[PDB]
RNA sequence: GCGAUGAUCACCCCUUCUUUUUUGAAGGGGUGGGUACAAAUGGCAGUCUGACAAGU
């Protein structure tokens, strides 16, 4: 049931309260969800952490849906780990940009 | 239940399990005896055990198998129809947990 | 055993038009369902659609066909 | 701005309008006695 | 192995055969005789097991899913354990604090009348009608049987104060009370 | 006076709510029934009442057909047609909902930054 | 609409293990093996009889086709409280649990299933069920799983295939009583969506009689389903 | 062989015949409510957007 829902509800999984609160009302929706608490997000910081949880929640549904619907999946997690190597490269370069000007 | 479990997979899979071997190899006494088999890949199988038996598996015997599995629990004394049925749907849960490959 | 005499084959039928005279309540009165019958297909023809399965239907047949 | 409501919301809405003009009844008729003494 | 929720309805006594019967493939004739002594053979449940068992539709759980049904299972039998010493020394305590109170109602009865005062002090400062209503939300005092309610309360409010004024409680009132 | 997002749950709750609502309806069959009989004598001689052995009455009811051996409110269906018209209500809501948001995704398409020649053909870089 | 609060009164139907709920709405019902839970989300209605609770499960007709032959007015149902039935494409338990509601605790239903993920969905449902057997085995062999399944009294096919007939004859020929059910759900476009529906079925119909079974009566599903009807049809070895 | 150490104080399941005659004869259960615990794949209840961003 998981594996077969977009990365965008996977990103405001645990927000519901919020999300169709602010939606009936005309106000912005949450951005973390339930992931708020994944490690590669608190290693973000300010608005990057909104950005890290679209990349990681789109990278979630890729190892998920492989997780469960790989017939002969090996137990090792070699697509999760290729997987966390893009978005800590993402991080990297989202964390390197400075908003001020040098 | 292990053990029906392999030699209902031996069954299905047309090849002979060594407790049908030791079964038949009792009755081997019997010189030129007829052997009545329901499904022909297990006839074959049987008939390159070497044993001296005539295997036959034709159309004509499913009316017999056909009457058997009728009167089954009254010609296996011991057992009662319930039994059998418990016994079957224990069995086929075991089954259907190894062809899902649980 | 089938030795109904002229009176249980009275009563039985009075049971008939007991019973079914019951049911007759539950069914409901014809000029109901004149309405309720409406609003059923418009209902039903919107939720099934099959609108475009007719129309694939027809075509199919068309294409097969030869054309001179 | 345009809304759509269930029947609860709408019989909570109902409700608080027809306190308010009540409230609003009951305090002018209130000023206008005190102003006339 | 869902049929054994079945066969022992008693909570207690399915978790302690549980123990015994980790997997449902193992049995033995002696085995037999184990869980035959875990409680009676009357019900017959030593010999059902045994043929329920070796055919079944329970779907075999790891053997680290295992360690935690045991593990938990000994986790439930403790506080068993334990539930039964804690209500013992209630007895006990009852006896000392209110032997009045415990005596005439019982030491359960009159424990819960005093948590609902708040104390020993709320309870025997408070008049008659109030201490009835104080536990006619549990039922504790339950025509002719409003009577009995309110005469039992009276006397339980009486029994409250001999046990709160006095600094070495006697029983003595209590049993003619 | 309102926004995208709004109108897509509005809708998104209709279209759920349309659903519970017409499981809980019933909808009387219309299909064709046909009987196979082995004679021509058996076909004349056929009649409702006797292959199904029934009473005439029973023969008009498909969904409910009692048998003869086996049997042997003004207000509480004006409820059933509001209970009908409800459903018929969810579904104009729906639709009407559905008007809406289509022309509130066509204003934020023609916003779209893109050639809008019509759309010239131009692959997005 | 049939809210949750709503009562109902709840009557038997021709058929043996099929009830209906009158009201304001009729429903077509079965009363619960399991009682407490829903197998696919249906709804339930509660009755308290002398005091224990007996559950019903409502029947959708849009959902099962079976359901859909009992609103057309199927004449005869081999589906019975107290009878074996081979249960041939069962995908899932949406319509297989209602059959094992109607056959009862002392009845059985094979349910054969061929693909995995749906096999795997028949079994978490059939642990709940004591009287269904699952088997996920291919139709076209029945010699593979002769072995569980004993002579049963009706066979009910709901599977879409082109050489449906085929799989018939055989599981028929192996496991059906003489004189017993056939119940066959056919979908036109499956065997053949070019020509109309009806010619469709005068060839399935044809087929069975070379198989040895005689039909009985033939029901269209409108408006449930489009281009699909029931055949119903007695196994005469003879 | 009493009592201030306390008496008393929701709903439903005339007719016929006759007369020594002003005379005689016959015709416990179900609802509802209150309190506490447990379960529901029962309800509210509907799962954000969608192609640019960053540097020289």
């Amino acid at each position: 049931s998981l594996a077969k829902s977009p990365a965008s509800t996977i990103q405001i999984l645990g927000a519901e309260k919020a999300l169709f609160r602010a939606l009936k009302t005309k106000h912005d929706t949450p951005k973390y969800g339930l992931l708020y608490h994944a490690s590669l997000v608190g290693q973000a910081t300010g608005k990057n952490k909104g950005k890290i949880a679209r990349v990681l929640a789109a990278k979630a549904a890729v190892s998920l849906r492989y997780d469960a619907l790989a017939e002969d999946r090996d137990d090792s997690g070699d697509i999760g780990l290729e997987s966390r190597a893009k978005v800590e490269n993402r991080l990297s370069q989202l964390e390197g940009r400075d908003l001020r000007t040098t | 239940a292990a053990n029906a479990l392999e030699e209902a997979n031996s069954i299905i899979e047309g090849k002979v399990s060594s407790q049908l071997e030791k079964l038949l190899e009792e009755i081997k006494k019997d010189k030129k005896s007829t052997l009545i088999v329901s499904e022909t890949k297990l006839a074959n199988a049987i008939n390159k055990l070497g044993l001296n038996f005539n295997v036959v598996s034709d159309a004509v015997t499913l009316d017999i198998y056909r009457a058997i599995k009728e009167y089954l629990p009254e010609l296996l004394p011991g057992m009662s129809d319930n039994d059998l049925s418990k016994m079957s749907l224990g069995l086929a849960h075991s089954i259907g947990r190894h062809k899902l490959k649980f | 055993e089938g030795t109904l005499t002229d009176h249980e084959r009275k009563y039985l039928n009075k049971l008939i038009k007991r019973n079914s005279q019951n049911l007759r309540s539950w069914d409901l009165e014809e000029e109901v369902r004149d309405e309720l019958e409406d609003i059923q297909q418009s209902i039903l023809k919107d939720t099934v659609s099959t609108a475009n399965t007719d129309r694939s239907k027809r075509r199919r047949f068309k294409r097969k066909q030869f054309k001179e | 701005r345009a809304v759509v409501l269930g029947g609860d919301e709408k019989k909570a809405r109902s409700f608080i309008q027809k306190v308010l003009t009540i409230s609003k009844a009951k305090d002018s008729k209130r000023k206008e006695q005190k102003a006339s003494q | 192995f869902p049929e054994l929720a079945k066969l022992v309805p008693d909570n207690y006594t399915f978790a302690k055969l549980v123990l015994f019967i980790k997997d449902k493939a193992s049995l033995n004739d002696d085995s037999l005789h184990d869980l035959a002594a875990l409680l009676n053979e009357d019900s017959g449940i030593a010999q059902r097991v045994i043929d329920n068992a070796r055919i079944s539709m329970g779907q075999d759980i790891s053997e680290t899913d295992m360690e935690n049904v045991c593990v938990f299972a000994q986790r439930v039998a403790s506080l068993a354990d334990y539930r039964r010493q804690l209500y013992d020394y209630l007895c006990e305590k009852m006896h000392t604090v209110a032997p009045n109170l415990s005596e005439l109602i019982g030491e359960v009865i009159g424990a819960r009348l005093i948590s609902h005062a708040g104390s020993l002090t709320n309870l025997s400062k408070q008049a008659a009608s109030t201490v009835q209503i104080l536990g006619a939300e549990k039922a504790l005092f339950r025509k002719n049987k409003g009577r009995i309610s309110r005469y039992l309360a009276n006397k339980c409010s009486m029994a409250s104060r001999i046990d709160n004024y006095s600094e070495e409680p006697s029983n003595v009132f209590g049993s003619v009370l | 006076t309102q926004d995208s997002n709004y109108v897509r749950t509005l809708r998104q709750i209709e279209l759920k709510k349309l659903e519970k609502g017409a499981k809980q309806l019933m909808f009387k069959s219309s299909g064709n029934h046909t009987i196979f009989v082995d004679s021509r004598e058996k076909m004349n001689e056929f009649t409702p009442e006797k292959f199904f052995n029934t009473t005439s009455e029973m023969v008009n009811r498909s969904e409910n057909r009692l048998t003869k051996d086996q049997l042997a409110k003004e207000s509480l269906d004006k409820k059933k047609l509001k209970k009908f018209k409800q459903v018929k209500q969810h579904l104009q809501r729906e639709t009407q909902l559905k008007q809406v948001q289509q022309r509130m995704d066509a204003q934020r398409e023609l916003l779209k930054k893109g050639s809008k020649k019509k759309w010239k053909k131009q692959r997005k870089r | 609409g049939a809210r949750g609060g709503a009562k109902v009164v709840i009557e038997p139907h021709r058929h043996a293990g099929v009830y209906i709920a009158r009201g304001k709405e009729d429903l077509l019902v079965t009363k619960n093996m399991a009682p407490g839970e829903s197998v696919y989300g249906e709804k339930r209605i509660s009755v308290e009889e002398p005091p224990t609770k007996v559950e019903y499960r409502v029947w959708n007709p849009f959902r099962s086709k079976l359901a859909a032959g009992i609103m057309g007015g199927l004449d005869e149902l081999f589906i019975a409280p107290g009878k074996k039935v081979l249960y041939l494409g069962a995908a899932s338990g949406t319509s297989v649990s209602h059959v094992s509601d109607v056959v009862g605790p002392e009845g059985v239903v094979y349910a054969v299933e061929f693909s995995h993920r749906p096999g795997r969905e028949l079994i978490s449902m059939a642990k709940k069920r004591p009287n269904i057997i699952p088997i996920i085995e291919d139709a076209r062999h029945p010699q593979k799983y002769r072995m569980l399944i004993g002579m049963v009294d009706c066979v009910f096919a709901d599977v879409a295939q082109p050489d449906q007939a085929r799989i018939i004859a055989l599981n028929s020929h192996m496991f059906l009583k003489d004189q017993g059910g056939v119940v066959i759900s056919i979908k036109a476009n499956c065997i053949d969506s070019t020509v109309d529906a009806e010619t469709v079925f005068a060839r399935e119909v044809q087929k069975l009689r070379e198989e040895r079974i005689k039909p009985l009566e033939q029901l269209t599903l409108e408006p449930y389903e489009r281009d699909h009807c029931i055949v119903v049809g007695r196994y005469m070895r003879s």
